[PDB]
């Protein structure tokens, strides 16, 4: 683990090269520490940032999705776009390469099957669908009482990382069905759920933990509530009803103050 | 060069327009070794008298002919002392040298797929659940002219499937290249040679009840005369057993 | 237990059939196919 | 006893997991394993065997052997003879040994081998352009536009066949087995370079095609193949 | 693990021995790589086919069979003939030698007995049948809640491999009861099920995993839906009702296109 | 493990000491192998009899007994005499020395007590009997859901083996209560069962596995269905009702054939 | 504690399985094992003894 | 078998726990990891970059 | 535990009776039968 | 098991993806940011 540096002693200084002057324009952050500004003592400083590294920061297994079994059947397309709090944390970065371990928290009872359906094929659309009988589609059978199912999905990119943001399109110029952003760039599969009993509740919570993460290009954190998934659209249409039609709210987190200089 | 000569004792093939020989699975026929053996009795090796080329009847290849198949060892059951050894023994094994022969002219066009299928299990000609009859899967040297797909094919008597596109077993022709095969393109070659070892999960079995291999000749592209009055060409098949063994001498299983 | 900067291949039921998948792979060549020729 | 813990996924039954199970029938002696010809240890060795492309699949010709060959004649102006859009999910490739091994896997990388053989008489001759339009390009619809991609020109005589290699050209490291516009693979098209000339005016010729994988071909993410469907119980 | 070969560099070449010419007739596949055709760069290629080897390909534990407990009793004859998706994957090969681990997924509760009945003897035909009392027939008692039963059956051949396809018969020429195909060639036993309680549902799913596989003679993959088991019959009779009597459908997976050359 | 011997080669032989002649009278089996009779080849033979040794043959944990809880109470006197299939396998031998592991398969629920009551004392005759409170009688408490109880009883002989057959009596000549056979020769204890709940079903199955077996004097296998336990009586009285009174059936497994020489 | 897992067939009772079980009656001393004539360690030694075929089995 | 025990927190699912889980899709080969510019291994490296304070935030 | 490119024979309950099947086999001969003769 | 006054890093499922968090950390520097200059 890496501890933060110690504070070194510093005395009075008369210097013709100010360290406290600079240029904000150059594009560089300040190198100034308290030894440049005040007169300091030696402090032996054992603090660590270990809990701020991208493995610990993104490694807590957030809830990605919720589904309800309707007629003892549910379906979920794997993605982080649906939940704002985990979507904001992934979007501090442009590119992420991670394995994910998927824990399924269900309040149902009896017996459940999860099918991981790899991209490019058809999933079971109901319980009792013949497609639940699969040679090569990986599935998980579990009894929700006595344990939570968990499996790891490795990194399935088509690229060396996942795009969190994608400034391109999947089709050429004149195509009218063009799709913008990361949705065409990869698909992580879908999870199909069914119950082989009736028993308990219908709620299925999918918790996902990124592990073995490599993050690439830091971005400004999301300053606005999300509106749609796979968008970046931050303009929110609160109501379709009437004269407030076509009125949009940004919904940011900036708060005002009565006066500068009085705070 | 394109010349080839294959001498299996007492008989000689000479092919002057020829491809390489297909050695199936890169494996020559061998005698059953002692490591792999099951039965305790000393087998017989007829060698030159059984191992030799047996040419069958020729088939007329025409516009609209769908193909032919032969079953092995079956096609040889009446042929020389090789066929005699099938009836007087419980078990037997062998490899085969299949030499297919079709020549036309530089004015003729056409293509034939000549393939050898291990365990080619046919499909019933259609409908309900019926085993194809022993009588139909054992035509002997005559083989089976494939007729073709029709709703009007007689479904009586447990008859085999007639459709060459599905290989009569329900799998696409055009994937038949996964088996030992050659194409006879009249533009290119007039013949084919495939050396198949003995293929089975068993050291020897009954020559009469089980057909190890199947030789299938499908007209991949039809036969065009060009400008000639020759609308049909013969196709002759010649089989040499090689390294054939027999054990369990008994009364002839014949009638 | 059955057999053996490390690794341990351990058979809990002491049968060769009771083991998991066989991951030790050597034998191969496409040439039995794709080039099944004498010369 | 020894303290243990049961993390999530301990009592699971995962269909794809690798575990040891108790032997029922202990002491059982399997029958000896003899030598059988043909042993195949990897299913990508089936995809590397040539198999015919049903290049002629159309309303009338599907279900017949004639779905594997195309007709070529002599023409005054170059025409686009055939198009093989490169998708392993397309019937053209999906029905082959190559494509039907690749349909068990969600995505693939590596190079394709396509071999064209002309079945004609020995006095027929021709030059053909076989072009591969790389991904992201438009299907050419002109031989000037087709020749600007990967292409070969095969003279016809005295050797039956010619092989265009479809090389691996991809932005990403893998291509999806199912066609999409993001990973799409491009097009193989057949053109007349000069002409197909038979010995007699109305003469004609037939072209077949086979595909196999190159040695660099690789697949991943085994899935169900769309190439089998069960609507009924087998009894 | 075996990685695919690297792409080597290649320049312009003037050669009097074309590698791109050949003969489709010889029965051999092309040796051509992109170094023969185009001008190439060195690519360092780490991809593996490990997931395509016959162990991984056939090693996923497909569903072989389903049975229903009728009067707290079920019976299943072990085979892969019933399920089309796993039957197609085994039939890429003529001969297979494998051990199989059998997992039983049941939605019943209480207490179940599985009896493995070796070939050649009589099985219990009902619950409470005296044959459920056995000295030497291996059985499994389990409670479906808290765990799934699993056992391994080794390779029981009578031969060195299983026949996937068998072109012979079990009886001589003149016998009228001749049976064609692999059904006489081996029998893997049957699984008898009974419940010693009532409790839960009646459904019993038998999942089987081939392990330690050796495959032999590659075959063309099945191009047509199956009709009967132990057949290869692909002609499907959709209805017995009326004038459509004796009309058969092949039911293949080939799809047409409007035009060649326009695709 | 011991593999069967290999078949050696043998040629034509002219010998003045026939190996195929002999005398059935001497009391010895034939030494003849196929090398004496036919002309043979070398066969490399890896087959084993490992599954036929007395440990594997008798080591499968058969069902010895069934009891029903009547008023949440059951009792069973340990013995193999009750079940014909395991009784026949033990009776291939005159003497057996084995430890036994006892598995209890019950369809009850809640809480059960098994008391092993050593010979010579009184057992609990009901639930709530004060004798269920024992200092030194070994008992087992288990909850039938989540696991099957199992314990090992070592070899309790009074002798060096168990008698499967005993040609003596426990009392002298003139005693009128004489008992014949193995019943006096040893008593393996009894198992008392009670339920401390009500809950599930009443059925208790006792499975016993001989282990560490030593078998002594091979006997002819039982050729007839058993009638009584601790008897060897094979004459079966089917009905007490009427004129068929005092008619006995042997009930053997020999089957006839229409003709010798025609089979 | 130590992380473990319970794969399928862990809580099973298989009639043919081979396992160790707790000894009831601990400290029990078995009676000594003397020499008895006839010890048979394999049941295929009974099949290798001649025995009469009921060749005349008929009505 | 070996005596074990299941202390409190053994069958738990803790969202922040660190554990190994079975790989679904075994044998899967990830796409190769190339060099990308900008790799950030700690989020405190974003806090050490200057960013403008909205000093004028008012109505 | 009780006792001992490897193998480990371990007794969990520390009794010889509590062990599983005895798989270590030496003693045998058919000749006690099939040839039970003086000379 | 997979690999290795002690420590033991043991992989139960024998896959690199199936492991827990990667706690071994070397690569770092803020200077890609905060000082992204030529000179």
């Amino acid at each position: 683990v890496l501890v933060v540096p110690d504070t070194k002693p510093s005395g009075p200084q008369h210097t013709t090269k100010p360290s406290i002057l600079g240029a904000m324009e150059i594009g560089a952050s300040s190198n100034a520490t308290p030894e440049s500004t005040i007169e300091t003592r030696y402090v032996y400083n054992t603090n660590t940032n270990a809990e701020a590294d991208v493995e610990m920061f993104l490694g807590r297994s957030a809830l990605w999705g919720k589904v309800t079994l309707t007629r003892q059947y549910a379906k979920w397309e794997i993605n982080f776009q649906e939940q704002a709090h985990i979507r904001k944390k992934f979007e501090f970065f442009t590119y992420l390469r991670f394995d994910m371990e998927v824990t399924i928290v269900t309040n149902n009872k009896g017996l459940m099957q999860i099918m991981f359906v790899p991209p490019g094929i058809d999933h079971p659309e109901t319980h009792d669908d013949r497609k639940w009988d699969s040679a090569s589609n990986p599935s998980v059978f579990f009894q929700p009482k006595s344990g939570f199912p968990r499996f790891t999905i490795p990194f399935t990119g088509l690229a060396s990382a996942y795009y969190m943001f994608y400034d391109g399109y999947d089709k050429p110029k004149g195509s009218d069905n063009n799709e913008y952003g990361i949705a065409p760039t990869n698909d992580m599969g879908l999870l199909c759920f069914r119950t082989l009993d009736n028993s308990g509740g219908n709620d299925v919570k999918i918790y996902v933990k990124p592990k073995h993460i490599t993050a690439w290009v830091p971005r400004p954190p999301r300053a606005t509530q999300y509106t749609h998934k796979y968008s970046t659209n931050y303009h929110y249409k609160p109501n379709s009803s009437g004269p407030d039609e076509h009125v949009l709210k940004d919904r940011h987190f900036i708060k005002t103050r009565p006066l500068i200089s009085s705070a | 060069d394109r010349l080839k000569q294959i001498t299996i004792g007492n008989s000689t093939i000479t092919t002057q327009d020829s491809l390489h020989t297909v050695l199936a699975y890169g494996e020559w026929p061998t005698y059953l070794s002692d490591i792999d053996a099951t039965s305790v009795d000393k087998p017989t090796h007829p060698e030159t008298s059984a191992d030799r080329f047996y040419t069958l009847d020729s088939v007329e290849w025409q516009v609209g002919s769908h193909g032919w198949w032969w079953k092995l060892p079956d096609a040889l059951k009446d042929m020389g002392v090789f066929g005699q050894n099938m009836y007087y023994h419980s078990m037997g094994r062998s490899g085969f040298i299949i030499h297919t022969q079709c020549n036309a002219t530089k004015f003729h066009s056409g293509a034939l797929i000549v393939a050898v299928i291990p365990e080619h299990q046919l499909a019933y000609v259609g409908g309900v659940k019926v085993n194809v009859g022993y009588d139909h899967t054992h035509p002997g040297q005559s083989g089976h002219q494939i007729r073709g797909p029709s709703q009007s094919n007689d479904r009586s008597g447990g008859k085999p499937d007639e459709d060459p596109l599905f290989n009569c077993n329900g799998t696409l022709l055009g994937n038949i290249t996964i088996f030992p095969h050659q194409i006879i393109n009249l533009r290119t070659n007039n013949s084919s040679t495939i050396v198949v070892p003995y293929i089975n999960c068993v050291p020897m079995d009954n020559m009469l009840k089980h057909n190890n291999l199947s030789l299938v000749i499908i007209p991949l592209v039809p036969l065009r005369p060009g400008s000639s009055g020759i609308n049909s060409v013969p196709i002759t098949v010649t089989i040499a057993p090689y390294k054939s063994e027999f054990s369990g001498a008994m009364e002839a299983q014949r009638q | 237990g059955a057999q053996v900067i490390k690794y341990f291949n351990i058979n809990y039921y002491k049968d060769s059939a009771s083991s998991g998948l066989s991951r030790q792979d050597f034998s191969q060549d496409p040439s039995k196919f794709t080039q099944p020729l004498v010369d | 006893g020894l303290p243990t813990r049961l993390p999530s996924g301990s009592q699971q039954f995962m269909t794809t997991e690798d575990e040891q199970s108790p032997n029922i029938l202990p002491g059982f002696h399997p029958s000896k394993k003899i030598h059988i010809p043909g042993m195949i240890t990897n299913v990508m060795h089936m995809a590397r065997v040539d198999s015919f492309i049903p290049i002629n699949n159309i309303q009338g010709e599907v279900g017949k052997v004639s779905m594997y060959y195309i007709t070529v004649t002599k023409k005054t102006v170059t025409e686009r003879i055939l198009v093989l859009p490169l998708e392993m999910s397309n019937t053209l490739f999906a029905t082959t040994l190559l494509g039907e091994v690749l349909n068990y896997y969600a995505n693939w990388s590596g190079s394709i081998t396509i071999t064209f053989m002309c079945v004609c008489d020995a006095f027929s001759t021709g030059k053909f352009l076989v072009a591969y339009t790389p991904p992201g390009g438009k299907l050419p619809e002109d031989r000037k536009q087709a020749m600007l991609g990967v292409h070969i020109i095969w003279d016809l005589g005295l050797q039956s066949s010619c092989t265009i290699v479809v090389p691996w050209i991809s932005s990403g490291f893998y291509r999806r087995t199912k066609a999409d516009s993001f990973t799409h693979g491009g097009y193989v098209s057949l053109w007349y370079q000069t002409a197909f000339v038979p010995p007699v005016s109305g003469g004609t010729g037939s072209i077949l095609a086979t595909c196999s994988a190159c040695p660099d071909m690789s697949v991943r993410m085994l899935r169900d193949s769309p190439m089998m469907e069960q609507k009924n119980e087998l009894q």
